[PDB]
């Protein structure tokens, strides 16, 4: 959040200006690149339970 | 002000899950939850949580 | 317990291979029209890369025609255009597809070095590629046809292959046919045929391929994938949320590279299907397949062809893999990953009044950085309306926000982080205060840790955005909360400035003091005696002090004590916490002395008392430092009355040597060195002058006559406590500088006799100008390469995190005070402090343990190590850790920011690379006993001769020293043959010789007595007659075994001894003759007829400490000359002379008997072919090699030598490291355990030492017998072990991305994305600290159900 997600800091700055002492990750767009890229080859991402 | 919080470190030894506790606690003192019992004095809620650990009443 | 069945945290990722069906699961449209534009209207072409139905809504729930607007119609599908209005974010997940008409083949697994498909078909690159280049008709399942199951065909031959066989024969060309071949490959059949070759061909040219091919196969079994799916058939299109399109003012379009690429692929895609609608021969449809082949490639990364460019523009297009790869491995996330938020740069200064737990930030700079929190706090207390209103509040300097500013800064646990730190404790925490200034006022007693001062140190202040950072900040990062170092017991807080020199003015003691004589009862009024300034702070007064020492269980037993100390220490005592005993503070007071002051204070009492302590002393210290203004400039320097005279002596003296040259008594060269010696002699006499002078010349009368007091001269105070600057260079400021380096390299033969108090001469200082050059340059470049050294250090140790609690090994290493020469150099305490006992250590008494195996080793236990006669304390380290993929808490110890239990998830390997690269920047006659006691001999083959002496027939004669208590004091490494005058167990005076060796004569001394008769030693062929013209005792010089006769070379010059009668006498001890062979160029001492005794000379045998050396170490670099040790024990003789390299036959009695080595004979053969050398005896002499020691001598020995050798470098550096770190580096260099014995994996398969550990564990039980595989610890270099990484994503960050990527993909090594660097690139929780909390819950969660 401090140095990666362009959405991470926006989605969090608009809340620290309101005040809330704790954050949440989200989804790094960088991964979204590598992720789909390997999809063209034939690789599966899996998150269960 | 605090100069040594070694006391907090001993009441709850995790020093990690300890941060998750006060995490949800700061949430209560902000988004609804419950009001801070100890009448605060300039100290943000993060430090207020620090003090509650030293007393060991909320963990 | 039971976990949650709901989503709480991310998980592990499986990376292997997937089916084409799996792929199609996300295809939500088929791109038809390749053209991305409408050409006329500046609008996105439908049914293209910018289509609504294929990909998604132009805008959020907004139609392109702008028909649908409201949220309730969030799923309605137009009878014509089935386009569900949705969030454009979902237009990143919306994938499209290109139904391929061309059977595509993995450019990657066919071209990339790891030709996995090649060795999988037992076939070469060219031919497999010749089929996939559309040039050869590969035969697919023939049987008894003209060709093999795997062979190509040319046009001509294919037609004839049909004429010969039209039946049961089909062969196609390209990926189409390869698809068919793989559709018929029954893997397990292939597997058992490889097992046939396993027991048939044990040849490397086909067995290494065996293990590679089958490993490939079993990994696929392990994952359940098939070679059929290796034929690319589906081509997904990455969403528009990865390739924009925007019209400009003028009529142009800013389309992306990828767009003109999919256009290409889809245009020819329809063109291929057009060659189907119009029916074209294969020669032509596959011509378009060639075009569509590269199409797929050009989209991915173009594999490896030439980086497809765009029309009219010379520029390699940014492909998919190019959106991944980039700067420093993983482009974005890693190198230059988005500008940091909440943090800034600034200079540091004094600011004395700031307490130890609080720093001082400048008003306005603080504002700019803490703005965010101010906004939240404002609308929380009830002062602000909105964020916009709050911005305007700061915009007006509202008195409102000023009070609120106070509330959010006066108590903010912040991270004062310095980016360039090559050490963990360089990043600490403080508490900002509203300070009026333009810099960060810092507390002086912390600068020692930062190794900085107050004159320009740039530091950055990081703002903790969440309580997470805040809580670690004041807990584990705070200065006052971590006064320990991960190297030993180094107290972060210590006075090393003039503040401590100020304390020397406090505890100063001169006789000139008003009040010296009276008595004192109260330390409080003592301070008030000086607050008015009456009784001198140097006054000796009888003080009644109360001293506490906590020897009890929760009780500090105190005692009455009357002492006599100056008013200085009196005042001191007033703020001393009970836990600190008076003994420590009553001393001479020095830098390290006052250092250990607080160290005992902490290691006996605790943290907090130390905090308060430090602060108060700081203030008083500065007071006295002021009163002691150390002046300089011409006026304070002095010149010795002896300096000028001794120079004058050594002046006319060299003038005498000039004359002794004109006379002819000394050579010109020996003239230089001689002069050098005497000027250096004068140089040390200059010392003998300025030191006594400047240490006690100041005398003052008080309560009697003029008593001598320590010189009040500031130079003296500097040479006592010290702050910054060596008194040796100061010595060469008031005295003669001495010598320097010449413009050639050697040392000046014309010394500088002048001093820097006066202005020394142009010419000699011009030679001194060359010295300047030297220094400057060196520092300059070395720093750079040193940081790069630590780079490779972390590159190999980041995988080492504490992940287990208990391992299972009862092994460790032998930590001992390695006493070399005189007194102990590297002590026992500072190698053991902070670790965990390997096993129950004993006291000088047996059956009474001083440190049970399972113990938290700290001060108290180390005090035991110091008060007992214990010399051997085995402490366990990571190198012997049984823990798989990491270390256990019980193997590391308590070493951390804290002095308690090491955190489980506390990375140690990383903090060690830093903690070895830290000093890395700092890198560019007789054994007369000095003590009084019992001379002790350790492992020596002694023998007595005539007249009563004790010569040695062994090399390693370790003479240990046993005092009147038992504690080993000294330890000398005595060479071969030493005339021992005193016996084993006699009391010897301090200053008397006990072991008198002779480095000039290494003779072979016989244990047999009688008459010497030289057998097999002919006068002329093996031995020459060159008798010494002075001695009447004839000798026969044994010529080298290369200048003898023909048949003389293969002769062993034997010295045979017969008794007083006439009989061949054996060696007392062996059953071998008295054959004492003489090596080459060894002059015998006696001739035929000489009556010799036991222990008499009969044959005389004759004879960088820098970073690049540490470079040699970490690179496994074969140095200049490897020390030749006997790779086997037993009797030894030569073998096969001058022809090539010498064959040294070393034959045991019951070991490897025919073993003879390949030792160059022109090297120094110090092998004692008369004595029975050991399997690790000196055959040559000098520095050995890492490799060598490890394999033939033993694991424990090599790594204990490495730590003894690298620390040796640090001995010239005066450094003490907690050895566990040096070994974390060493353990990673031995991650590779070459599985030697044939078993399961292979016969030469090198694998993780951890993996192999559990391997033998489960195979030596059932379902087998003795088929386990023994493994061997191999020593490598950091640059090689760091390249030996199983984790591809880690490599894909700094090392070689693509190769390692495929290196894992080829088999399907599903690495769950575990680790540091892994969770770094993705941006998620590493399995450390709280991250591992999730991981242990995820451990029970993964691979289970």
């Amino acid at each position: 959040v401090k140095s990666d997600d362009v959405n991470g800091r926006t989605k969090m700055y608009k809340n620290i200006v309101d005040g809330n002492h704790q954050m949440e990750p989200g989804m790094p767009e960088s991964f979204n690149v590598l992720l789909k890229e390997i999809r063209s080859l034939g690789i599966n991402i899996e998150l269960e339970d | 002000a605090r100069v040594t919080v070694q006391d907090a470190v001993e009441k709850i030894g995790n020093r990690f899950d300890l941060v998750l506790v006060a995490a949800r606690r700061a949430r209560q003192m902000q988004v609804g939850g419950k009001d801070p019992l100890v009448p605060e004095e300039n100290d943000k809620t993060t430090v207020i949580a620090l003090r509650e650990i030293e007393e060991g009443l909320i963990n | 317990l039971k976990a949650q069945t709901k989503t709480e945290e991310f998980d592990a990722i499986k990376i292997a291979l997937a089916s084409p069906d799996m792929i199609r699961s996300w295809s939500f449209g088929e791109v038809k029209k390749p053209e991305t534009i409408n050409y006329r209207t500046f609008k996105p072409e439908r049914d293209g890369l910018f289509c609504a139905r294929i990909f998604g809504p132009v805008k959020d729930y907004e139609c392109l025609c702008g028909k649908y607007k409201r949220l309730k119609h969030r799923g309605v599908i137009c009878e014509k255009c089935g386009v569900e209005v949705t969030q454009t974010k979902v237009r990143r997940e919306r994938m499209g597809h290109i139904e391929l008409a061309s059977p595509t083949a993995h450019i990657w697994f066919l071209k990339s070095l790891p030709s996995r498909i090649g060795l999988l078909l037992d076939m070469p690159l060219r031919d497999i590629e010749r089929v996939l280049y559309f040039e050869s008709y590969v035969v697919i399942e023939g049987g008894m046809t003209n060709l093999e199951r795997q062979q190509i065909l040319t046009e001509e031959q294919y037609l004839d292959a049909l004429e010969e066989f039209g039946d049961e024969f089909d062969a196609k060309m390209g990926a189409e046919a390869i698809q068919a071949l793989l559709k018929s490959m029954d893997l397990e059949q292939e597997c058992e045929q490889l097992r046939e070759e396993l027991n048939e061909t044990n040849s490397e040219t086909k067995r290494k391929k065996l293990t590679k091919r089958i490993k490939l196969l079993e990994a696929f079994v392990q994952s359940g994938n098939k070679p059929e799916w290796m034929i690319l058939t589906v081509l997904p299109v990455l969403p528009p949320d990865l390739r924009p399109l925007v019209p400009l003012d003028g009529g142009r379009f800013a389309t992306s590279d990828l767009n003109d690429l999919y256009r290409r692929v889809i245009n020819r895609n329809n063109r291929l299907k057009r060659l189907l609608d119009l029916a074209a021969p294969d020669i032509i449809v596959r011509n378009e397949k060639r075009m569509l082949q590269e199409a797929v490639d050009a989209l991915l990364d173009n594999g490896r062809r030439g980086r497809a460019i765009t029309g009219s523009n010379k520029r390699p297009l940014k492909s998919l893999a190019d959106m991944i790869k980039g700067k420093q491995g993983r482009f974005r996330q890693n190198l230059l990953g988005k500008r940091v938020d909440y943090s800034g740069r600034s200079v540091i200064t004094v600011g004395p009044y700031l307490r130890l737990h609080q720093c001082g930030l400048p008003k306005k700079m603080a504002l700019e950085l803490f703005k965010p929190f101010i906004y939240g706090k404002l609308e929380l207390r009830g002062l602000a309306t909105t964020i916009k209103a709050a911005k305007k509040m700061v915009e007006r300097e509202e008195a409102v926000v000023w009070d609120i500013l106070d509330e959010v800064i006066r108590e903010h646990p912040v991270l004062l982080n310095r980016a360039p730190t090559l050490h963990r404790l360089g990043i600490q925490a403080f508490e900002p205060v509203l300070i009026e200034g333009k810099a960060i006022q810092l507390h002086p007693l912390v600068c020692a840790a930062y190794n900085a001062d107050f004159d320009g140190d740039q530091m950055a202040v990081h703002v903790p955005l969440t309580l997470e950072a805040q809580l670690e900040a004041r807990a584990l990062m705070m200065s006052t909360n971590n006064i320990l170092s991960p190297a030993n017991g180094e107290p972060i807080i210590v006075p090393s400035q003039d503040v401590v020199l100020g304390l020397y003015y406090m505890t100063r003691d001169c006789v000139n003091a008003k009040g010296e004589g009276m008595v004192l009862t109260g330390p409080k009024e003592a301070e008030r005696l000086y607050r008015s300034g009456l009784a001198s702070l140097h006054a000796r007064v009888k003080v009644r002090i109360t001293e506490y020492e906590k020897d009890a269980n929760g009780e500090l037993v105190a005692k009455t004590s009357l002492k006599d100390t100056t008013v200085g220490r009196a005042i001191l005592w007033m703020i001393v916490p009970k836990g600190l005993p008076y003994s420590i503070v009553n001393q001479a007071l020095g830098k390290k002395a006052i250092s250990k002051m607080l160290n005992t204070c902490y290691r006996i009492l605790g943290l907090k008392p130390t905090v308060i302590f430090a602060d108060q002393i700081m203030y008083t210290g500065f007071a006295y430092a002021a009163r002691s203004g150390a002046s300089v400039g011409i006026d304070d320097m002095v010149i010795p009355e002896k300096k000028h005279e001794i120079i004058s002596e050594a002046e006319a003296e060299v003038a005498e040597i000039q004359e002794q040259f004109q006379s002819g008594l000394v050579t010109a060269g020996e003239r230089y060195n001689k002069v050098i010696d005497i000027w250096a002699a004068a140089n040390d006499r200059v010392s003998k002058a300025m030191m006594d002078n400047l240490q006690t010349e100041t005398v003052i009368n008080r309560d009697g006559q003029e008593e001598k007091q320590v010189s009040f001269n500031s130079i003296y105070m500097m040479a006592d406590s010290g702050a910054r600057g060596s008194a040796a260079q100061i010595r060469q400021l008031a005295g003669m500088r001495g010598l320097m380096a010449k413009p050639d390299g050697s040392i000046i033969e014309t010394p500088i006799t002048a001093n820097f108090r006066e202005g020394l001469n142009v010419l000699q200082y011009f030679i001194s100008t060359h010295g300047a050059r030297k220094g400057l340059a060196d520092t300059a470049l070395k720093t750079a390469n040193s940081g790069y050294l630590t780079r490779r250090l972390v590159d190999v140790a980041q995988d080492l995190v504490v992940t287990e609690d208990d391992c299972g090994t009862h092994e460790g290493i032998m930590m001992t005070p390695v006493i070399e020469g005189g007194d102990v150099k590297e002590p026992l305490r500072d190698r053991v402090l902070g670790r965990v006992t390997a096993e129950d250590v004993l006291k000088p008494g047996t059956a009474d343990i001083l440190v049970p195996r399972n113990t938290l080793l700290h001060e108290q236990w180390c005090d035991l190590l110091e008060e007992n006669s214990v010399d051997a304390v085995k402490v366990r380290s990571v190198v012997s850790c049984d823990t798989d993929f990491g270390v256990c808490a019980h193997c590391y110890g308590r070493d951390l920011a804290r002095g308690h239990i090491i955190n489980k998830g506390e990375a140690i390997g990383v903090i060690a690379a830093q903690s070895i690269g830290e000093p890395g920047t700092q890198l560019t006659s007789s054994i007369q006993v000095k003590n009084k006691g019992s001379i002790k001999l350790s492992n020596v083959k002694s023998v007595v001769n005539s007249s009563g002496k004790l010569v040695i027939t062994s090399r390693n004669t370790e003479l240990k020293l046993i005092d009147e208590f038992g504690r080993t004091k000294e330890s000398y490494k005595v060479p071969y043959g030493a005339v021992l005058a005193k016996g084993d167990g006699e009391q010897v005076a301090g200053g008397e010789t006990v072991a008198n060796w002779d480095p000039h004569t290494m003779p072979v001394i016989t244990e047999v007595s009688g008459f010497v008769r030289f057998t097999d030693m002919i006068d002329g062929q093996t031995i020459t007659r060159q008798t010494d013209e002075l001695t009447g005792l004839s000798s026969l010089v044994v010529l080298d075994s290369a200048e003898r006769t023909a048949g003389g070379k293969d002769l062993r010059p034997a010295l045979k001894i017969v008794d007083a009668q006439g009989n061949d006498v054996l060696i007392p001890g062996t059953d071998m003759p008295a054959q004492y062979f003489l090596p080459g160029k060894a002059i015998v001492q006696l001739e035929d007829g000489v009556q010799i005794s036991s222990g008499d000379t009969l044959a005389r045998i004759p004879q960088t400490g820098g970073l690049p050396r540490v470079a040699d170490l970490f690179e496994a670099r074969r140095p200049k000359e490897p020390a030749i040790l006997a790779e086997i024990s037993g009797i030894v003789s030569f073998g096969k002379e001058t022809k090539g390299k010498r064959r040294l036959v070393i034959t045991p009695v019951d070991g490897s008997d025919p073993y003879e080595e390949m030792i160059p004979k022109w090297r120094q053969l110090n092998v004692f072919e008369g004595e029975r050398v050991e399997r690790g005896d000196v055959i040559s002499d000098g520095p050995e090699a890492p490799h060598d020691i490890l394999r033939l001598r033993g694991v424990h020995a090599v790594t204990r030598y490495i730590v003894n050798e690298v620390q040796d470098v640090y001995r010239l550096q005066g450094v003490k490291i907690n050895d566990k770190h040096i070994e974390v580096i060493v353990r990673q260099m031995l991650r590779k355990a070459t599985i030697v014995n044939a078993g399961s994996s292979d016969f030469l398969e090198g694998e993780q030492v951890e993996y192999s550990r559990v391997k033998i564990a489960n195979r030596e039980l059932e379902a087998n017998g003795k088929v386990g595989a023994t493994y061997s610890r191999d020593l490598l270099g950091i640059t090689k072990a760091s390249l030996a990484t199983e984790s591809f994503i880690s490599a894909a960050s700094f090392q070689e991305t693509t190769r390692v990527l495929t290196e894992a993909a080829v088999a399907g090594k599903r690495d769950e994305l575990r680790g540091l660097k892994e969770n770094v690139i993705v941006g998620r929780l590493i399995p450390a600290g709280t991250g591992y909390a999730y991981h242990q819950d995820r451990m029970r969660r993964r691979a289970a159900g």
